[PDB]
């Protein structure tokens, strides 16, 4: 069943490679939890992993080539050109921990059973659909507009469509995945990729430690300002 | 097989089969004889035409010929006739700088995993060599894949062999073997006139030295990981 | 006999010049393959630990006995060398640790393998996250004769290290030290 | 009852009765009963202590003052061996009051559990029925019924688990005294044991 669905998903990947699973990943019982739950783990893990590379490789650039927002928020400390590794080196402390927090409270949401039962739909390692975002009808307070379609562009499309989007996908993720991971490797030893060599800093810090160099303490806040 | 029998004596009506090693019975891969014979002729019309491309490369390049274009990469670089100056046409590979040698390579070998590809082959109509199939068949880069549309495809990029006649086909296929048989001859002749002076009847005084290795594609220029730790040792 | 163990690089047939067989009972035989199987258990350890230590490695960040002055990198790149700097506590250790894994190892099973059972099969110690819970019985016996003949490969490892450290410049790949 | 009949087995020595000196076959039933007793008091006794001598090894004290004068960490600047010492007397003869009037009101109860009573199973309120003496009708075991939500199999599971942490625990706090008492007889004790 899942075995087959990753069989048909990998033809329409690639009809050339089709399945390749050297690793044998997609038989490995995990948490003892059955082939069709490893299978949905494994493919939203994948699905995530791809949506994190994308949006990071167009956060880098963003970054790298400087793209501040505007004036009085979190942006007036990171200095005027610092290359992406230090835009998340200049930025308070509690930025970075409300950022994380609010990426968890999207995981919470995204994996919450009365957000997921308000769909009508299931985990997806208990039969659901790997990578799906629930809606918000479920929150306490009504949200304006949901996370996957902001905007009612999407819910016309054929299913087919949306297939085909979904390949699109992960053909971009894992695509975007490895230029990301080019981006930081150039940035730690040099020579790595022959296309970056000399286009991005050599970096000092370590990428796995959201917290070894600290940000500042500037509390960004007029009007009000009785937290010091 | 034992087809090939009646393939030798088309190619030369005098000589048949030759093979005093009988490396048809020779079952290398463990497979079926047919995969061995499938093998071998893919291996020498893959040799063959390597041969007279790289024989008509020599001859092109052995005489102050190159080309007017650039390959800078950016105000600066070679010249694209600096490599013309590095002598024969053995320290010209040896002198393009060190991604050109690189995208070459992963090209030939692009093009032979677009080659080996059975999915790729079964859809033209063929298989793989040794798998049945017809030997030294390059499928179609069109048919196969490539998303964004490409010209032409690889054999026949113009179309100028289209319906034509079939024995005529055969024809081709025999002289094939004969010119790449020779063109084989003639490419390692000049390769062993560049390192060895003393050899062939011919040829003499008229090749470049090239004091380095002909089966070693990166130089010591290259910046490539080990590669300084691999040219640490020449030999003979 | 029959058995596990044999395949290709032989013929598919039993290896054995020197007889070593056929004064070899059901119970002899099941004792050849549990010592077979534990020496290249250990030879595979062996190999992996010495491997990893004397070539590279980041080795274990820590302290190793905050008390009597010992390094984890202040043991050195040595194999018998850093055995010798390894503190006389932590040799007991570990040879008590394994004393009594394999007391346990010899009173648990009770269908011995030298009065019934299957060698090799010891209690507790193999996979405890279950990575082959799922696997096909015609893959199991792929899996250990891979077991077997990488276990081999190990003990002519272990044995190549050995000499090396011994008698030098024996196993011409393995320097002087 | 019966050895062959009790819940010690185990999956470690096999899945039969371990004993290897014959100590259950040439005894009766009775003496069967008193040794799963002694059993499990030593194993609970175990438990505790080795908990209480891993809190002290690492230094862990109240938040206080023990006796006016001796604060807990001032019990607690040595090991957990030199701090029994430290306790005042009057309140290690409270701790040794209170464990004697557990251990009679225990053994005091009726159906002896050498006389028709299960060994190791305590009843809740050894305090409860006695002429003279009232207490709050706090549970020994489970004043909060953790184990009223479980089944009998869950209940079974967990006695073997607390036979086998009984056992392990024993030997641990073996460990631990002989440690202090011999240094270098159990290496896994560093200085502060
Ligand atoms: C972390 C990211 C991630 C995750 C979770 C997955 C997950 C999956 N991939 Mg996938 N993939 C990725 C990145 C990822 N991929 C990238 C970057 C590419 C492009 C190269 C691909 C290309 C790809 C193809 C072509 C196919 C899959 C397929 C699959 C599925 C099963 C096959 C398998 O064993 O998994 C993938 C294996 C792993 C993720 C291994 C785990 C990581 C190991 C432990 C670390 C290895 C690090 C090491 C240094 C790498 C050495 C690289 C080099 C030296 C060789 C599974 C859902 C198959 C499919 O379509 O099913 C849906 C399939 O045919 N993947
Ligand atoms: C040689 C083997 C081979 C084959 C047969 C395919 C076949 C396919 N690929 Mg694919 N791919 C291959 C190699 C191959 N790929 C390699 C080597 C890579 C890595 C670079 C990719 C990366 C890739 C991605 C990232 C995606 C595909 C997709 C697809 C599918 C549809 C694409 C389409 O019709 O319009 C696509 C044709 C185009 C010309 C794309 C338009 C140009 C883009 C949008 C702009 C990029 C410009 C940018 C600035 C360049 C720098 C198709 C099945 C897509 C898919 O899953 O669709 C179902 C998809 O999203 N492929
Ligand atoms: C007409 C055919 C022919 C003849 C008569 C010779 C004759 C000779 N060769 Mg020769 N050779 C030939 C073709 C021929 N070669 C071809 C086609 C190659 C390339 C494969 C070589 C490669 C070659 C090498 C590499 C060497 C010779 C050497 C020699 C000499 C012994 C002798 C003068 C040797 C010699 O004299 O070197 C000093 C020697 O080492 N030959
Ligand atoms: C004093 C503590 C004590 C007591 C009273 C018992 C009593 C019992 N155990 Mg038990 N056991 C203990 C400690 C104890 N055990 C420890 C520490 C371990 C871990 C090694 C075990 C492991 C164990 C197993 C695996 C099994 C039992 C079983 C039994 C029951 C039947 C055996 C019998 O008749 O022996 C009666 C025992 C005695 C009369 C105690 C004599 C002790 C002598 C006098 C001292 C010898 C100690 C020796 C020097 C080692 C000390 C050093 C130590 C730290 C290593 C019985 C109720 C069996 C069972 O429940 O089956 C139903 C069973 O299968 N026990
Ligand atoms: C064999 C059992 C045993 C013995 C003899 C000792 C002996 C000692 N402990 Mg100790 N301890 C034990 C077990 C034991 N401990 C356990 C199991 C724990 C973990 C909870 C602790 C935690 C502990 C701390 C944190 C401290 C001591 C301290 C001391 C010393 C002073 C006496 C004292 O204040 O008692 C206090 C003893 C206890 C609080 C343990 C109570 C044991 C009962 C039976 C458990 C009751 C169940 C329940 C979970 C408790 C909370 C219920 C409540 C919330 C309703 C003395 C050397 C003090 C010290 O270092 O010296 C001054 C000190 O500060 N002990
Ligand atoms: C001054 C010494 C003294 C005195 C006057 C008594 C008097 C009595 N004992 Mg007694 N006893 C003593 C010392 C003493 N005991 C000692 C040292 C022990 C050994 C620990 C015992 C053990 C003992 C047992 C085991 C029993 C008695 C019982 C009795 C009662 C017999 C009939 C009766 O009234 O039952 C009716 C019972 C009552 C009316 C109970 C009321 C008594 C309460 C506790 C008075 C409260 C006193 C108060 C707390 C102040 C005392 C301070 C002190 C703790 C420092 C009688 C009141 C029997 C009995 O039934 O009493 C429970 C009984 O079973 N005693
Ligand atoms: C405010 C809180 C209020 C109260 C809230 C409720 C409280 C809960 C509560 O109190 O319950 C307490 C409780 C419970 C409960 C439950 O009921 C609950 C709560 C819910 C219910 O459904 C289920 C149950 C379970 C019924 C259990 C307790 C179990 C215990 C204590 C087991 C203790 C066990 C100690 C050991 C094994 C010691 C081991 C020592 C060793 C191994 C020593 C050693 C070593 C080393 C040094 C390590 C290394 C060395 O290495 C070498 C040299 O080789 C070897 C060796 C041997 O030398
Ligand atoms: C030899 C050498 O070194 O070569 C080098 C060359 C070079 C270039 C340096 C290298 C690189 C870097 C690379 C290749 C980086 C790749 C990065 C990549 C591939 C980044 C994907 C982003 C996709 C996004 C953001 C998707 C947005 C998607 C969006 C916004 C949507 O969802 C919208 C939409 O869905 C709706 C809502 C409905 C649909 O109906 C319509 C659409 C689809 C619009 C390498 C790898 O290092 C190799
Ligand atoms: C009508 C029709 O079908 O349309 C088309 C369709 C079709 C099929 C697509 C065609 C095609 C494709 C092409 C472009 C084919 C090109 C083939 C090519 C390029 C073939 C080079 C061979 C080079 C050789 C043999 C070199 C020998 C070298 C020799 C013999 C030596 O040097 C010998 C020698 O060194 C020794 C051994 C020792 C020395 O002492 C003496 C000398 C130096 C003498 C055709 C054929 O154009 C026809
Ligand atoms: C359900 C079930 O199956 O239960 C399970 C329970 C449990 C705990 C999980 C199990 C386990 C596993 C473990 C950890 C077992 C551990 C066993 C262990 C650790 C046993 C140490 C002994 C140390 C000794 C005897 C020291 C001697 C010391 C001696 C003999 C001396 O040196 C004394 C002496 O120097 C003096 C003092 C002076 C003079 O007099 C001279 C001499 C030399 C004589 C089991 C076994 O699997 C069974
Ligand atoms: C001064 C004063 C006080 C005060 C105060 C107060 C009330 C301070 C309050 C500060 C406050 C209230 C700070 C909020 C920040 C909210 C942020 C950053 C939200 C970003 C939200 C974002 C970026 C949401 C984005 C998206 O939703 C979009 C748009 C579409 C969705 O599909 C997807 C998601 C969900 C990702 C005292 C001291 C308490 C009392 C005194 O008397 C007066």
């Amino acid at each position: 069943s899942a075995k087959a669905d990753l069989e048909a998903f990998a033809k329409e990947c690639n009809p050339v490679v089709g399945y390749w699973d050297p690793l044998g990943l997609a038989d490995l019982p995990l948490w003892g939890q059955d082939q069709d739950a490893v299978i949905g783990w494994l493919r939203h893990s994948e699905i995530k992993h791809g949506r994190i590379a994308m949006a990071g490789f167009v956060g880098y650039i963003a970054h790298a080539n400087g793209f501040r927002f505007g004036g009085i928020g979190p942006q007036n400390v990171v200095p005027e050109g610092a290359s992406a590794p230090e835009v998340w080196d200049s930025i308070p402390f509690l930025a970075k921990l409300q950022i994380i927090g609010a990426i968890g409270v999207l995981e919470h949401i995204s994996e919450d059973k009365n957000f997921l039962a308000a769909d009508g739909m299931k985990h997806y390692m208990r039969g659901g659909k790997p990578g799906y975002f629930p809606t918000f009808s479920a929150n306490v307070h009504p949200m304006p507009l949901n996370l996957f379609d902001p905007f009612k562009w999407s819910k016309n499309a054929s299913p087919e469509k949306k297939a085909k989007g979904l390949v699109t996908e992960t053909n971009n993720g894992r695509l975007a995945m490895l230029g990301l991971f080019g981006f930081l490797s150039e940035s730690k030893i040099p020579g790595s990729v022959p296309a970056l060599s000399g286009i991005i800093p050599s970096y000092d810090g370590d990428y796995m430690q959201p917290f070894l160099p600290t940000g500042p303490d500037t509390s960004l806040w007029t009007i009000g300002n009785l937290w010091a | 097989k034992a087809e090939l029998e009646s393939l030798a004596g088309k190619l030369n009506p005098v000589i048949g089969y030759w093979d005093p090693l009988n490396l048809a019975d020779y079952d290398q891969w463990s497979q079926g004889q047919e995969a061995a014979i499938g093998f071998l002729r893919h291996a020498e019309i893959k040799h063959g035409r390597v041969a007279m491309a790289a024989f008509v490369g020599y001859i092109v390049q052995s005489n102050g010929i190159c080309w007017p274009w650039a390959l800078t990469g950016g105000p600066n670089g070679v010249m694209h006739s600096d490599i013309l100056a590095a002598g024969g046409p053995a320290d010209q590979w040896d002198a393009l700088p060190t991604a050109s040698k690189l995208q070459i390579l992963l090209f030939v070998g692009g093009l032979e995993l677009w080659s080996e590809n059975s999915y790729v082959l079964g859809l033209s109509g063929e298989k793989h060599y040794m798998r049945g199939g017809k030997p030294g068949f390059f499928p179609s880069i069109k048919k196969g894949g490539i998303p964004h549309p490409v010209p032409f495809d690889l054999f026949d990029p113009f179309g100028l062999s289209k319906n034509a006649s079939p024995e005529k086909k055969a024809k081709g296929l025999l002289a094939e073997i004969n010119n790449g048989r020779l063109a084989m001859l003639g490419i390692m002749a000049f390769v062993s006139e560049s390192k060895v002076p003393g050899s062939v009847p011919a040829l003499a005084g008229k090749i470049a030295p090239y004091s380095g290795e002909v089966m070693a594609p990166f130089a010591a220029s290259d910046n490539l990981p080990f590669v300084a730790d691999m040219l640490k040792s020449p030999l003979f | 006999s029959d058995m596990e163990g044999t395949g290709p690089e032989t013929g598919g047939k039993v290896f054995d010049p020197m007889g070593l067989s056929k004064i070899a009972s059901a119970e002899t035989l099941a004792w050849y393959r549990a010592a077979e199987l534990k020496h290249s258990r250990v030879a595979m350890a062996a190999v992996t630990g010495w491997a990893w230590v004397s070539s590279g490695g980041p080795l274990f960040p820590g302290y190793l006995s905050v008390e009597q002055g010992v390094t984890f990198e202040s043991l050195g790149r040595d194999g018998y060398a850093a055995w010798a700097a390894v503190p006389e506590a932590g040799k007991f250790q570990i040879l008590g640790v394994i004393g009594i894994l394999e007391i346990l190892s010899e009173s648990a099973v009770k269908p011995h393998y030298m009065a019934g059972g299957t060698p090799g099969k010891v209690p507790l110690l193999w996979d405890p996250l279950g990575f082959t819970a799922k696997l096909s019985p015609e893959t199991l016996a792929r899996k250990r004769l891979a077991e077997l003949k990488n276990g081999r490969l190990a003990m002519i490892g272990v044995m190549s290290l050995v000499s090396a450290h011994f008698i030098p410049n024996s196993v011409p790949l393995l320097p002087g030290s | 009852a019966l050895v062959d009949s009790m819940e010690g087995v185990g999956e470690e020595t096999g899945g039969q009765i371990w004993d290897p000196l014959g100590i259950s076959e040439a005894v009766s039933d009775e003496a069967v009963m008193w040794f799963r007793a002694s059993e499990l008091k030593h194993g609970r006794v175990a438990m505790l202590a080795s908990v209480g001598y891993l809190v002290g090894a690492a230094k862990i004290s109240f938040p206080g003052e023990l006796a006016k004068g001796v604060t807990f960490a001032s019990v607690a600047a040595n090991g957990p061996y030199q701090a029994w010492d430290a306790v005042p007397q009057a309140g290690k003869l409270q701790i040794l009051s209170i464990i004697l009037a557990l251990e009679w009101a225990t053994e005091a109860k009726k159906p002896h559990y050498m006389r028709g009573g299960v060994p190791g199973k305590i009843e809740q309120l050894p305090f409860d029925g006695i002429q003279g003496l009232w207490a709050p009708k706090i549970k020994f075991w489970d004043p909060l019924n953790f184990t009223g939500a479980l089944s009998a199999e869950q209940k079974a599971r967990k006695r073997k688990a607390e036979l086998k942490n009984g056992r392990l625990a024993m030997i641990g706090i073996i460990s631990f005294i002989t440690g202090h008492n011999l240094p270098g007889s159990v290496p896994a004790l560093d200085s502060s044991f």
